[PDB]
RNA sequence: CGUGCCCCGUGUGGCGAAAGGGAAGCCGGUUAAUAUUCCGGCACCUGGAUGUGGGUUUUGCGCGGCAACGCAACUGAACGC
């Protein structure tokens, strides 16, 4: 139990991103 | 063996119940006086360096405990 | 005479027969048998010697008192200060990661129930 | 920005008080003549309250509910900040360099800290602050 | 002046602990009575 | 885009204020004026987690550099290893715009 | 010179804990209490609880070893076993 | 065993909650 | 109740005890009449007021007519003893509080030594006993040796000489103790945070600051010179080490049974010591009988801040504590050095006000008469006869 | 209360080293022949019992230093490292 009381992205990777970084792999480019 | 440099500390060490022996050592070459008391688990020696204080201390020493001067050429 | 001899009936130069040469008040040169040197205690996480703690042989520590064997700190006399600091940091960060993971699990459950309803 | 504000819970990780939960009372980022470094005037508790059961007497309940504090100057490098915050009205300006230089004043400061932290523990909040750290 | 006497130290009383244990045991006995069935 | 990462790191160190090393980075985060943090990949995990906790408390953005400390130092232009680095002033770099 | 072990003599031989006494007498606790009540055997306080037993808490009751021996030689042990 | 990581908390209302840091206990 | 009696009979451990039945006053010591030791101060007689903040230091001039008080407003002030007149006031280092003030023990020459912050100020006061001849002799004695090193001697600022400050020694840490030597040629400084430079014996003549004892085994609190011999007592937080200076090695260590030593004073004879400590405990040590306390006294409910003997043949010693209180004790040492001194409190002195749990901070005895002066954190000095 | 109930862990014992591990004694003198063993002096270690002093205690289990750490002692069962 999480007992609680009663009272700009930080990871800025410089340059969806996940989809375009995954579906752009070697096998997908090769087919 | 332990060293003592204070007279009343030596006096109370002599007043201790287990205090067994006492002796006076005179070194004329280096002009020193040493008061040795054998008190069971250590031998305590007071260093005096002054004859007037030696006189006073051997006067103030407890009477029941016998004090003696060590002879040269110990047998 | 400048030549010496053993006096413990063990004639072999074993690490238990360590000796040294002394010159007596009688003018004679003879041997005293010495014991092994004491080893300093080491930390448990790293192998660094713990400062402040006498380097004695095992049973000798029984005669010395507790404060002479310890340092007034958590894990004192068993772990060093750097290791204690690292342990505190690790424990706090582990608790923090657990709290963050529980928050994420609660948010995931809230999203699941929102999608269901 | 500056996260080491006045009401800020941290935990001392070096010294006799390693791994001990503490709260800042006054930060000195620039440092004084003594302590030529960034430091904090802080108050914590040495012995935390002990758990209470129904099988022991009221005097024992009170004795294990007692709390014994400490007050200290400690280096920022020997703190490690905690995100949590403790707001105490009694601990406003209880300690200063004069108190840490005068032993009577710091004794009175520890008495005041004991009273206020006992009052909050009796109130029943900040149990994370009042429980020991497991390390 | 020392006065020889005899003293009887405080004994460890188990009254409270037996109280909680008996209460808990009676609670599960009520549970077992609820679980009981017909004959 | 690591080539661009290195180019803008060189530009930001040439223009603005940069501090290198764990102790300097921690002091900057404690001061609360640091504007960017970089943590190398081969940095010890406890060190990394403490730095991320500090940055989260200070709300100072932090980025995980792909390479190791020697690579981070080489990219930053000096001839030693740098596990962690902090940027206090951006100078005239767009490193903080993203 | 015999190298005597640390806690194998003295108050350790002088006193026994209640658990040790019960196991040595091979008795149930009710029977042990019956015999202690009848023979007037009572707990005692050694000066050094740790020297008696290094794992003894403040709630542990100690007993005289000679009293335990008297209990061992009492015939009501045999009487109790016969009645059982 | 795992250490604090900001990658799986970034840009989230969970990150907002963590940065708010109310008293929290895992029991 | 009857069941509990049975359970007591067979379950409660039985212990044999020799109960103590004595008269409570048989434990109490027998003390000679407060009246039979008549020469002793009784009530406050003069008020010395004017400091903005708390007064940290009070001292009597060797002559017996001037009082020197140092206080947190940065001010050192010399005052007329009998009348309580503001004679000279001067501010040393602005916001830096004046820690201690002492006079040069010599009567022929007239210098004041003040410690505020990390600087020691040597001053020539304007007083109606400073002749042109005295002024020139004192200025020569100071300006006798002009013909990171430990200690930078230097000439102070133009305002400082225009007001009467003549010499300024600057050290690494903040000074809290100054002790003069009887000859006046040497003066010692104690700075608690000086680490290895905590204690420094300075020689005014040769203008030299020397660190004689690098290793001290504890944080330095105070120090003093022996009244009759080349020996130096340094009081750390837990012990007092006696060092012979002619050979420059430790000769003795004495152990006050206290957590934090506040102050100590050597008897004029030199064989006895009084130690006041923050744990509310006074200790008299016989420096040739045992290293443990010879006698321990408690009369105060707050920490002892000062202890001070009389140097004028009067058998008296004072103890100042933050209860706003003074205890005036009678201490008589036999001149044969072989009998035990008799210690009898004579009176309790009250009247100082307590602010922020701080009371009286300093005490000094008049050179020839049973008169005392107390400096207390209510900002005030008080002359007691 | 009800003459019971709980934990934890294997090769469950013996032998095998007068060179492996290991608590602690040195000097002077002495005999026809023994000596780190005898005499003289001066020490040490282990185990046990127990008293005085001291430490803590009506802020429950002491204080100081940023820290490394320091001191005359300065609650600590089972269980674990």
């Amino acid at each position: 139990r999480l007992e609680e009381d009663s009272s700009k992205p930080l990871i800025k990777d410089l340059s969806s991103k996940r989809a375009r970084g995954f579906f752009s792999q070697d096998v997908f480019q090769k087919i | 063996p332990q060293e003592v440099s204070d007279i009343k500390k030596f006096i109370e060490i002599c007043r201790r119940k287990d205090a067994s022996a006492a002796r006076i050592k005179k070194n004329p070459k280096t002009q020193q006086i040493k008061f040795k008391v054998r008190c069971q688990r250590f031998l305590y020696t007071l260093v005096l360096k002054d004859s007037d204080k030696a006189e006073k201390l051997k006067q103030s020493l407890p009477p029941n405990l016998q004090i003696k001067d060590v002879p040269k050429r110990n047998k | 005479p400048t030549r010496v001899t053993y006096r413990r009936r063990n004639p072999y130069n074993t690490t238990s027969n360590r000796t040294r040469v002394i010159k007596t008040p009688g003018g004679q040169l003879r041997v005293l048998h010495i014991k092994k040197r004491g080893t300093a205690p080491k930390c448990g996480d790293c192998g660094i010697k713990l400062p402040g703690i006498p380097a004695l042989r095992p049973r000798e520590y029984a005669t010395i008192s507790k404060p002479k064997k310890t340092v007034q700190r958590a894990y004192g006399g068993s772990r060093c200060g750097n290791c204690v600091r690292d342990r505190i940091i690790r424990a706090f960060l582990i608790e923090e990661q657990k709290i963050v993971k529980k928050v994420l699990k609660e948010q995931s459950q809230a999203e699941k129930k929102a999608s269901k309803k | 920005m500056k996260f080491l504000k006045t009401s800020r819970v941290c935990l001392v990780t070096r010294g006799r008080y390693a791994g001990k939960k503490v709260v800042i009372i006054q930060p000195v980022d620039q440092g004084t003549k003594s302590h030529p470094y960034g430091h904090a005037l802080v108050a914590g508790i040495e012995r935390y309250p002990s758990k209470i059961t129904r099988r022991m007497s009221k005097a024992r309940i009170e004795k294990r509910s007692k709390i014994k504090p400490f007050i200290k100057v400690i280096n920022y490098n020997h703190l490690m900040p905690t995100r949590y915050t403790l707001e105490l009205e009694g601990l406003k300006a209880v300690i200063n360099a004069d108190t840490f230089k005068e032993p009577s004043q710091r004794e009175e400061a520890k008495k005041t800290v004991k009273k206020v932290l006992e009052d909050r523990y009796n109130s029943g909040k900040n149990r994370w602050f009042f429980t020991p750290l497991r390390f | 002046i020392l006065v020889p006497e005899t003293l009887l130290k405080k004994r460890k009383s188990q009254e409270k602990a037996r109280a909680e244990r008996a209460a808990a045991l009676e609670k599960r006995k009520q549970a077992n009575k609820e679980k009981r069935q017909v004959i | 885009e690591a080539q661009s990462i290195g180019a803008k790191l060189a530009l930001v160190i040439k223009s603005g204020k940069v501090v290198l090393g764990y102790r300097s980075t921690l002091k900057a985060l404690r001061s609360g004026k640091a504007k960017l943090i970089l943590i190398a990949a081969n940095t010890p995990p406890l060190r990394k987690s403490e730095l991320e906790y500090y940055s989260m408390m200070s709300k100072t953005p932090v980025h995980h550099y792909s390479g190791t400390n020697i690579e981070l130092g080489t990219a930053c232009g000096k001839l030693f290893r740098c596990s962690t680095m902090a940027i206090l002033d951006a100078g005239d770099s767009d490193i903080l715009a993203d | 010179g015999k190298a005597k072990k640390k806690g194998k003599s003295g108050a350790a031989r002088n006193y026994m804990t209640r658990t040790q006494a019960v196991k040595k007498l091979q008795l149930s606790l009710p029977d042990f209490r019956k015999l202690c009540i009848w023979k007037g055997i009572y707990p005692r306080e050694p000066r050094d609880r740790r020297k008696v037993n290094k794992s003894a808490t403040a709630s542990t009751t100690f007993y005289y070893t000679k009293d335990i021996q008297y209990l061992l030689h009492e015939p009501l042990l045999q009487k109790f076993r016969e009645q059982k | 065993g795992a250490f604090f990581r900001l990658k799986e908390i970034d840009q989230t209302d969970a990150l907002r909650r963590i940065a708010k840091g109310k008293m929290a206990m895992l029991t | 109740e009857r069941f509990e009696r049975c359970m007591d009979l067979y379950l409660a451990p039985r212990v044999r005890k020799n109960r103590l039945n004595i008269d409570p006053n048989s434990l109490l010591p027998k003390l000679p009449s407060p009246d039979e030791l008549k020469p002793f101060p009784t009530v406050q007689q003069t008020i010395f007021r004017g400091h903005e903040g708390r007064v940290r230091s009070v001292a009597i001039d060797p002559t017996g007519v001037a009082l020197a008080t140092g206080g947190d407003d940065g001010t050192v002030r010399v005052w007329e003893l009998l009348t309580g007149r503001q004679v000279w006031s001067v501010k040393l280092n602005g916001d830096e509080a004046v820690n201690t003030v002492r006079w040069r023990p010599t009567k022929d020459t007239f210098i004041l030594a003040a410690a505020a912050g990390e600087d020691i100020f040597l001053m020539i006061p304007t007083h109606p006993s400073v002749t042109p001849a005295l002024d020139q002799a004192s200025r020569d004695i100071l300006n006798a040796g002009f013909g990171e090193p430990p200690g930078k001697w230097a000439r102070p600022g133009t305002r400082l000489e225009d007001e009467g400050v003549l010499l300024r020694i600057t050290v690494r840490s903040t000074i809290k103790a100054i002790s003069w030597h009887r000859r006046g040629d040497h003066f010692a400084t104690v700075s608690p945070s000086g680490q290895r430079s905590s204690v420094a014996i300075h020689t005014l003549s040769k203008h030299l600051t020397q660190i004689p004892f690098r290793k001290l085994n504890g944080l330095a609190q105070t120090a003093s010179f022996h009244p009759l011999r080349p020996l130096f007592f340094v009081a750390t937080q837990r012990s007092i080490r006696c060092y012979d200076l002619q050979k420059l090695e430790l000769v003795k260590i004495v152990q006050p049974g206290a957590k934090w030593i506040s102050s100590f004073d050597v008897h004029p004879g030199g064989d006895n010591l009084v130690v006041g400590s923050y744990d509310k405990r006074l200790l008299w040590h016989d420096l040739d009988l045992s290293n443990r306390p010879y006698k321990t006294m408690r009369f105060h409910t707050e920490a002892i801040r000062a202890v001070r003997f009389h140097k004028g043949g009067l058998p008296l010693f004072a103890d100042a504590s933050d209860d706003g209180s003074l205890q005036i004790f009678h201490g008589k040492v036999p001149n044969d050095q072989l009998e035990n001194p008799t210690i009898v409190p004579v009176k309790m002195l009250k009247g100082h006000k307590v602010v922020n749990k701080l009371g009286v901070l300093d005490i000094d005895w008049h050179p020839r008469e049973p008169w005392c002066v107390s400096a207390g954190a209510d900002g005030t000095a008080r002359l007691w006869m």
